[PDB]
């Protein structure tokens, strides 16, 4: 008679209501952490680890979910960090409100394929409207565009100060790592900025180290911890005792040749350590291991030897200081040459006091003038929040300097798209105008969430917000009301052009493309079959 | 076409990568590999000549059990320096090919 | 396919107008060979999402 | 059994006023634990640890490290006192009471329908003005003066349990920092954790405890024929062993003839004689290594009259290398004349309570010393060790920043009147939470009179009126008697780095705990 599947089968509008409540279970969590009036949360593990954060990526990654429609929105926040770098809170609220308004359409006996086809006419038109109504590129504003875009990202986090202390440390970090590529590509690799945490003084004592800040120790306490005019020798091979391989063994037939082999295991080792040190190298970085016998040759010669450093940290030092990452001996059948003209350079390599730890700093590196940021907080919970907030701020200045285009934030984009898509559905709307009209109401939840978290007027401030954007589209008398946003400190519509609330273009372009594509997949779960877990059989 | 009535779909590889939208799909007629490049200091070469090598560029070893007998002071120098000269003859044989 | 190093000659090599590692913004990066002399009856489809 | 289709299984959700006012009560609870451990009239608090020991202390950091809490906002306050303990010495307790009071006045404005971002933006404006006020009321210190530095460290140990032996603990803690003040290249560094070892021995009296001019270790001589009393030794420090061990290879010998097995056992004896002949070319007196010494190596050092110590630790070898001026070598055939630690004074293998101790003291110019503590038991010797750690770090802050702030309540009330007069030009909604920061700083002179039993109404009215005039402004609370004495006559002075780190950590703790409106507990990790 019925299906003989050993699991569970639920069809009809039951799963069509369960997927919306699964998406609203995620959106109602992160709705209290959006905008400058957003508040952080607590992520307590079963073992007791506390993670205080407010970014939409760290919350949904550590939180475990069970529903299959909930895993789509949790992986949607993970893609926003890779593609853009912030947005993991705004994409999750839009994609869940896209399913909430489409649930109201499919309960009116409207087919969901018209909602999918209606959302594509609204998503492609919203990207087309935001690319023809941008304010200005990065030539008229200059350096004021990079500071105002950085302060917009920090307003939802712990580093949202009224001054320009944290804003200037992010702009000067991305501007110091400008690495040009082939075919005219001025790329800005934000992963090269070493973000370090240390529970020390207040947030106003966060150092901006022009150079690199290595998170390692010297080791033996007989080496000079400060070397001025240093020559960095970046190498990756373990300076240890010379051990033979698996295919090589020592089989001796005469006891007189015993001590000559035992001394050869250290004489070959000390042969490499004398030809990489007599060429003027003072700082030696090693990703392998330097044992206690090899530490004697640096204390006697007065050189700094750092051992067991990261492979990702050695590449950022050797590229910024002009050093060559050497692994072994080379250069056309030479015994030990080392290519001494390929040594790095540094102005000063100084191990400073970082509140009961050891931290090695390199000053300006003499080749590329890189930068590293040492963050300072009150405890480990603030320093983990300061690291995630700084990484979201580095991604804003990366996309603005690469793609010289900004849009006004604070609900100014969503207010103009809410009125343009209603008039877009009036002309060419026969059976899909109801899906384009609900795409405009789903976009209105971004200024609606800012009114709830600020404890301001909800249905009056956003109604006054769309009153300015309606006059900028039906009365072409150069009103320039396209940059009207929200002033959550006063509760009135402000002009984001003069106030300096700037966001990148692809933080709203890729947000509307990812939320529309995620809403299509969850809209096609009209039938759902859940099998029993095959653990005990 | 107009020569055969069969088509093998195993000659059409499909690479699944997470990121972007469905409009970012590509129909590149060449080879797409998911492996990483070691070392990744270059990652671009024009007018490239690609060669598939099934030989292992490492220390010499045979299918039979092979051991090295070291019973002299200078015999340890003849192990490491001859292994460097072996693979140097393999790289220079590759480099002189072009 | 070259197995022994004594038979590694220029006739067993290929050709490529561009062999670069496209640094993607998403899940890592991949290789992409663009153009080759006498292309075979093979093709590759890159699917995103 | 069909399972229930749920989402986020086995977790909790809490939001609203239950979390904003819930983190305040978790912070007020820890402020009531160490409230009786702030002034000079404080009392000890006996603790019990699951290892089996007993911690009887009154320092605010050592109390909170033995408390295991389950609340997440209560775990944040424990890491605040750990941050204050690693930055400065005597700056921990004062932060937990101040962060509990700045959150106490912050709970009042959360009931007035005020957003937490408005109170934090008023806290950051008040934080920037407390730093500028302490720099105006500071006083430069002559670090070359000996009696001036004794009055600074006496102000930090009057609270602790070593206030009875104030004439002894001030001279030990001052001379310990001035010996380890090392400067090789162009950078001044003070390492009081790797070079200022505090060794405690149960027995004797506390008045006989003194800082040695050198190091000491709990190691006896390797052979009884070796000397236990050398006047001027030439100490050579080693790192490798003096034995014959297996090499890092696959060495295997095929013995075919009869003379081959006896030759290998003779080459093992000749290898020890080769390295023992290389270390006696410099004519040493004391050989100290980190690894084992065989009996054949003891035979050559016996007839050469060399005292050998066997298994000294790695951390003790770096400390004796700075005291005697030696260099730790790891190769006996690569020894040089600069690697010999000349200048060491009297070396004597004494015995203290059926256990030998190697004393290397009376050095000419040591860069590392060892404080020899002797007391009644291991219980109170751990108290003096934790108090001398808070007594040596407060001397390190003066040598890095020679500025003093008038403590004992005079520091907190001088800024509380500065924030009150500066709040008159606000004219906004952030004016009222700005006024609560000045009222929250008053809890530090409130705690000095609640511990000695003085009145809290009759004293706060007279102390607040003293800071109305701009003349004196340095009047604090005398914790000994209970009246109002000026701090220019008592001598209670706290360093600037202690007072700056106290205010910077108490405000930013209130910044972190006020932005928390949600708590999710019940998820697992990898
Ligand atoms: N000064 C401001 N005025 C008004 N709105 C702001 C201001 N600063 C930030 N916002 C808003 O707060 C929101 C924060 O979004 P966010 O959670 O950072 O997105 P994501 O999670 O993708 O990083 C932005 O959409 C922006 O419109
Ligand atoms: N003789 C005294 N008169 C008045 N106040 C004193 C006296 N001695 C100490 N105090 C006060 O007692 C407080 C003790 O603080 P303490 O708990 O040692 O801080 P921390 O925990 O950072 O070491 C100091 O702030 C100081 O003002
Ligand atoms: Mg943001």
């Amino acid at each position: 008679g019925p299906l003989s599947v050993f699991g569970d089968r639920s069809t009809g509008e039951t799963i069509r209501s369960q997927n919306v409540m699964a998406a609203a279970s995620i959106a109602n969590i992160v709705k209290s952490s959006l905008g400058p009036v957003g508040l952080d949360k607590m992520l307590v593990d079963d073992i007791g680890d506390v993670t205080i954060t407010n970014d939409g990526a760290t919350i949904l990654k550590l939180l475990e979910v069970e529903h299959p429609a909930a895993k789509v929105l949790c992986e949607l926040a993970d893609l926003q960090d890779k593609e853009v770098g912030d947005g993991t809170t705004s994409v999750v609220i839009i994609a869940a409100e896209l399913l909430k308004n489409a649930d109201e359409l499919v309960k009116q006996k409207i087919h969901p394929t018209s909602v999918i086809s209606g959302y594509r006419l609204a998503c492609k038109e919203a990207v087309r409207y935001i690319n023809e109504n941008l304010i200005v590129n990065t030539d008229e504003l200059g350096r004021d565009c990079l500071i105002n875009a950085a302060k917009t990202s920090m307003s939802s986090k712990i580093i949202g100060i009224n001054g320009d202390f944290f804003a200037n440390m992010v702009v000067d970090a991305v501007l110091a790592i400008k690495y040009t590529d082939i075919r005219g590509q001025p790329r800005y690799p934000v992963n090269s900025v070493n973000i370090l945490k240390a529970h020390g003084r207040s947030q106003m004592e966060s150092m901006l180290i022009s150079g690199y800040a290595l998170n390692c120790v010297v080791g033996s306490q007989g080496m000079p911890k400060r070397i001025v005019n240093a020559k960095i020798a970046c190498l990756d091979f373990s300076l240890q005792k010379t051990k033979m391989k698996l295919g090589v063994q020592v089989v001796i037939t005469d006891p007189e040749k015993l001590d000559q082999i035992r001394q050869r295991e250290s004489d070959i080792t000390k042969e490499r350590i004398q030809k990489i040190l007599a060429t003027g190298a003072n700082v030696i970085l090693t990703t392998g291991g330097i044992d206690d016998m090899c530490l004697k040759y640096f204390v006697e010669a007065g050189a700094m030897a750092v051992r067991r450093v990261l492979k990702r940290d050695l590449k950022r030092i050797a590229k910024a200081s002009g050093a060559t990452i050497l692994s072994t001996l080379a250069n056309l059948e030479g015994e030990e040459t080392f290519e001494a003209a390929m040594l790095g350079q540094a102005e000063e390599v100084v191990q400073e006091r970082i509140c009961d730890d050891e931290l090695i700093l390199i000053k300006n590196t003499k080749a590329r003038t890189s930068a590293s940021i040492i963050l300072r907080g009150a405890n480990d919970f603030m320093c983990d929040e300061m690291e995630r907030s700084l990484h979201d701020a580095l991604c804003v200045v990366k996309r603005v300097l690469e793609s010289k285009s900004v849009v006004p934030g604070g609900g100014a984009v969503e207010a103009a798209l809410s009125i343009y898509l209603e008039n877009y559905a009036t002309s060419m709307g026969s059976r899909e105008q109801l899906a384009i009209a609900e795409f405009a109401r789903s976009l209105l939840v971004i200024p609606n969430t800012l009114a709830v978290n600020a404890a301001q007027d909800s249905t009056d401030l956003v109604a006054k917000l769309r009153a300015f954007h309606n006059e900028a589209q039906v009365n072409p008398e150069r009103k320039n009301l396209k940059w009207i946003g929200l002033d959550l400190s006063n509760g009135k519509p402000r002009d984001n052009k003069q106030a300096g609330v700037f966001e990148p273009t692809i933080v709203k372009v890729k947000s509307l493309k990812f939320a529309t594509e995620a809403a299509i997949t969850i809209l096609r779960i009209d039938d759902l079959i859940k099998l029993h877990p095959e653990s005990k059989d | 076409p107009a020569t055969a009535t069969s088509v093998d779909l195993r000659d059409i590889k499909i690479v699944k990568k997470l990121g972007g939208t469905i409009d970012d799909c590509e129909l590149v007629e060449g080879l797409v590999l998911t492996q990483k490049v070691s070392n990744s200091g270059i990652t671009r070469v024009e007018k490239a000549k690609i060669g598939l090598i099934q030989f292992c560029l490492s220390a010499p070893k045979t299918d039979m059990d092979n051991q090295i007998v070291v019973s002299d002071y200078a015999q340890m120098d003849r192990v490491l320096r001859e292994e460097r000269a072996y693979i140097l003859n393999l790289v220079k044989q590759i480099k002189k090919t072009g | 396919p070259v197995a022994h190093i004594d038979q590694f000659t220029a006739d067993m090599l290929g050709s490529a107008e561009l062999a670069e590692e496209v640094n993607l913004n998403g899940s890592g990066k991949l290789l992409k060979i663009t153009g080759c002399a006498s292309p075979g009856k093979t093709v590759t489809i890159v699917v995103r999402g | 059994h069909r399972p229930v289709l749920v989402l986020s299984q086995n977790t909790k959700r809490e939001s609203g006023r239950k979390v904003q006012s819930g983190n305040i009560n978790a912070a007020k609870t820890i402020a009531d634990i160490i409230r009786t451990c702030l002034g000079p009239k404080s009392m000890m608090k006996m603790l019990l640890d699951p290892m089996g020991g007993i911690v009887m202390t009154n320092d605010g950091n050592a109390i909170l490290r033995e408390i295991q809490v389950q609340h997440p906002a209560a775990k944040s306050m424990i890491e605040i006192s750990r941050t204050q303990d690693e930055e400065v010495g005597d700056g921990t307790t004062s932060v937990i009471i101040l962060a509990g009071e700045m959150l106490s006045v912050a709970e009042h404005f959360l009931e007035q329908q005020m957003h937490p971002t408005v109170v934090i933006s008023a806290y950051r404006k008040a934080l920037d003005d407390m730093i500028s006020t302490l720099k105006k009321i500071s006083i430069p210190v002559d670090i070359s003066d000996s009696d001036m530095m004794l009055n600074i460290i006496n102000s930090s140990i009057t609270t602790k349990a070593i206030s009875r032996w104030s004439s002894l603990a001030c001279n030990i803690a001052l001379d310990a920092v001035k010996m380890v003040q090392f400067e090789e290249n162009g950078r001044k560094e003070i390492d009081i954790k790797k070079y200022a070892r505090v060794e405690k021995i149960p027995g004797g009296i506390i008045e006989d405890s003194c800082v040695l001019r050198g190091v000491m270790i709990n190691k006896d001589v390797t052979h009884p024929r070796m000397r236990r009393y050398i006047k001027n030794p030439r100490i050579v420090l080693l790192d490798s062993s003096l034995e014959y061990k297996k090499g890092e290879s696959q060495t295997d010998i095929e013995i075919t003839r009869e003379e081959d097995f006896t030759r290998i056992l003779q080459m093992e004896e000749e290898y020890i004689q080769q390295l023992c002949e290389d270390i006696i070319q410099l004519k040493p007196d004391v050989v100290i290594t980190e690894k084992g010494i065989s009996d054949l190596a003891q035979h050559y050092l016996m007839r050469a009259n060399i005292t050998a110590i066997r298994r000294v630790r790695k951390t003790d070898n770096n400390r004796i290398a700075r005291a005697c001026g030696a260099r730790i070598v790891s190769r006996p055939e690569e020894l040089r004349e600069d690697d010999v630690g000349t200048g060491a004074g009297l070396l004597e293998i004494k015995k203290i309570g059926d256990e030998y101790f190697t004393f290397i003291t009376d050095c000419k110019d040591p860069k590392a010393c060892t404080i020899l503590l002797r007391g009644a038991s291991k219980e109170i010797l751990s108290e003096v060790e934790r108090n001398l750690q808070d007594a040596m770090q407060v001397c390190r802050n003066v040598l890095l920043d020679p500025q003093l702030v008038p403590g004992g309540g005079a520091s907190e009330m001088a800024v509380a009147h500065a924030l009150t007069e500066k709040s008159k030009a606000m004219t906004g909604v952030e004016q009222w939470p700005y006024r609560a920061v000045a009222q929250a700083l008053e809890v530090i002179p409130r705690t000095l009179i609640q511990n000695c039993g003085a009145s809290t109404i009759r004293l706060l009215t007279s102390l607040r009126a003293k800071h109305t005039q701009e003349n004196c402004e340095t009047w604090g609370v005398n914790g000994e008697t209970g009246t109002l004495v000026d701090m220019k006559e008592l001598g209670i002075w706290e360093p600037l780095a202690v007072k700056l780190q106290t205010y910077k950590t108490a405000v930013e703790t209130a910044v972190l705990l006020l932005r928390i409106d949600d708590i999710v507990s019940g998820h697992k990790k990898k």
